[PDB]
């Protein structure tokens, strides 16, 4: 569909939808009551959570700080969080995996409205769980848990960008918090498919390509400014990079580990830190039988195998543009 | 493999960084090169600015990060984009998702 | 695609010889960080010109370009060779075809 | 087997075996007088052929000029030779394909060295292959036709590193020669199924890996060099630059003629001119299923697919380097 739900539920004489409209409905009370009331329940649940998450992780003995999970759409991200984060992936059993900051975590309930099924696309809740996701994070600054310590808390984004990684460098240092960033690669082919395999029925985006694309250029251009940034400062926190092996499995790039600089993997840190760019497209290219079955070809476990390809197979004939902008229109 | 480590690691890292910053200018000269080439627009980031927000809701206010990551974007990304008005469509797409 | 001609071809050239100049010496730069890491023979084309033939017959006479050549076919192309005894089997290798 | 033919049929305390070991075999009168009737007779049959290729290129109105065709091994540059150089083509008809300066065309009678069978290796002979293409290059520098004009020639080898290209502009300006040059580049995994397609009853060379490898990395690396020369020097003579599609057809792809400098297909000129090199193997690569499938993925042509599939076939299970190694062996 295509009215955003801010346009729908928004009060009044809308500001031309660049900032400016952020400020309007960054106001509360420019929305319509009921859906004023629906912001406020979806409010309390995601604090709720992230409370439960906060005290997890202090009980377990974690200062406070900031889980960064940087990475390009459907890289790995939650499987390594659960695996190489054990006190974080302790604290996400609590709360089944809510808590963290991430406008996507809104979409669901947005799209479906209380109603009881989904009317609304991802586009049309997008603006809306993104207004939500920074009013959950303001609250999130200067909260506490029980002891009256700050609470840690999970930022779970794509961070490509120097400006929003300086931003929540700032936010931890502003809060008395350290940067636990763990930074998550995969070929930009493994997160094509990545996409097509997240079921609408489930709660993971599925952006089209464009998306998926300069995601990853964005985040390979700007990881060794990251690294930088502990490298330079030992006090900030730690910083670990997974890449993604020829046979699908995550192995450890790079490190900044108690102000400790190493490279476990030179051959992977050469190839994941730059975007493999040339003048003029992995767009147009046809997913074919071919296609297919090169991709099944260094995925060895059978549930991955036969769930990758199945995804594939529905879009059998098309682009991976085609195809991601097929899979993104389903509701 | 063997971990590279202490000045070993420094040095890569380094050396590395050298590597992808002649790579990034370079993709851009050429882009702009065959850019010039084919005719595709000249791109202008206030024309950009009003038909699409290119502020991600005012986090991005510093204009030289501002400009440099549209242009290059407009460049190097989508060489078979010719005007700004196309890019546009794209620029809006990329804020509809996270 | 469209031909660059005139001026544009001759800037896409130019700039493109940046590009694999800064490539070419950053793939040594970075070879020679991971050989001082793993512990290869440091390169001696004089050791190595005891074992094997490097002149090509005659052929290659500019010590500038030839210590070049083989240098960097050493560490860029062998990584995983440790010895220049083991690289002179490869050279020779190298000579036994056209 | 092992040891070479200037060692079997030289004469006397053979130098070490670096040059000097060249200007003593380079004397035609350090061999056996058997082994010295052998190289007259090949080298007349050599001359009798350049010979002819000159007459048919005078006839046909062709200044005298020295046609180089640059490039790897296996790359399909006999194909480009054919087809993009009418004159040549022409020219090669009458000769069926002899005449041209390459070590390589010595090879199979050196080889079978009149005995009716091969019995030394390509190996074996390449060192007196080589002198053999030196002292007919050598005596066709200053040849004539029967007009007293130049004769053409055509240079068929690697021709990768700068001191060769200048050793050829200096072989052409010298003699009053232009210099009309093809230079033809495929992916080197091309170069590799084109070496295994090779068989041993044919006279086409069948190196290991290491040369396929190394021959690719030096003709991409030192490519644009030659093309500086001529735009350079539009007196020189012209340049062609032809490359591989993804579907194995070759393309224009940079060209100085007439002085004039094109880029026909920018893409590909960003490819060709480099080697694609990381810090640590294409030579370790299996071929599998699905590197055949690959391959075949992109080749329509039936006899050329039919091919390319049984060359493949008989090394299935192998390592590039294995294949190429046991492909080499064969007599």
């Amino acid at each position: 569909q295509r009215k955003g739900t801010d346009e729908i539920y928004g009060l009044g004489s809308l500001p031309s939808a660049g900032p400016g409209r952020w400020e309007y409905l960054a106001n509360p009370g420019n929305w319509h009551p009921e859906r004023r009331k629906l912001h406020e329940k979806l409010l309390d649940q995601a604090r709720s959570s992230a409370l439960t998450l906060a005290e997890s992780l202090e009980s377990d003995g974690c200062q406070p700080t900031l889980f960064a999970l940087r990475g390009n759409t459907a890289t790995g991200k939650t499987r390594i969080a659960t695996k190489k984060i054990p006190v974080l992936a302790a604290a996400l059993k609590k709360t089944a995996g809510k808590g963290c900051v991430n406008p996507d975590v809104f979409k669901s309930s947005l799209a479906k409205s209380e109603t009881g099924a989904k009317i609304f696309s991802s586009a049309q809740v997008h603006s809306e769980s993104s207004f939500l996701a920074d009013r959950f994070e303001g609250g999130l600054r200067s909260q506490k848990t029980g002891s009256g310590a700050i609470a840690s808390i999970v930022v779970d984004k794509r961070l490509s960008r120097e400006y929003e990684i300086d931003s929540y460098i700032q936010l931890a240092k502003e809060t008395g918090r350290k940067v636990e960033l763990c930074d998550i690669d995969a070929p930009l082919e493994n997160s094509l498919v990545g996409v097509l395999q997240r079921k609408p029925e489930g709660e993971d985006p599925r952006p089209p390509y464009p998306v998926v694309s300069s995601g990853f250029v964005a985040v390979r251009s700007n990881r060794m400014y990251v690294i930088d940034r502990f490298i330079a400062d030992p006090s900030l926190g730690n910083y670990r990079l997974f890449g993604t092996a020829e046979d699908g499995e995550k192995v450890m790039v790079a490190s900044v580990i108690g102000g400790e600089f190493s490279v476990e993997n030179a051959e992977l840190y050469e190839k994941i830190t730059s975007p493999q760019l040339s003048v003029t497209d992995l767009a147009d290219k046809v997913i074919d039988k071919e296609l297919i079955d090169r991709l099944e070809n260094n995925i060895a476990d059978p549930e991955r195998a036969a769930k990758t390809r199945a995804a594939l197979e529905k879009y059998s004939g098309k682009s991976w543009s085609a195809a991601l902008a097929a899979h993104s229109e389903l509701i | 493999m063997k971990t590279l480590t202490g000045a070993d690691a420094l040095e890569f890292h380094k050396k590395l960084k050298e590597r992808n910053k002649a790579l990034h200018a370079s993709d851009l000269e050429l882009a702009l090169v065959h850019a010039d080439a084919v005719g595709k627009e000249r791109f202008d980031l206030e024309e950009l600015e009003k038909i699409c927000d290119t502020s991600d809701a005012g986090r991005l206010t510093d204009a030289k990060e501002r400009n440099d990551i549209y242009e290059r974007m407009y460049y190097v990304e989508y060489p078979n984009v010719m005007t700004l008005k196309e890019f546009a469509h794209i620029v809006e797409t990329l804020f509809s998702w996270s």
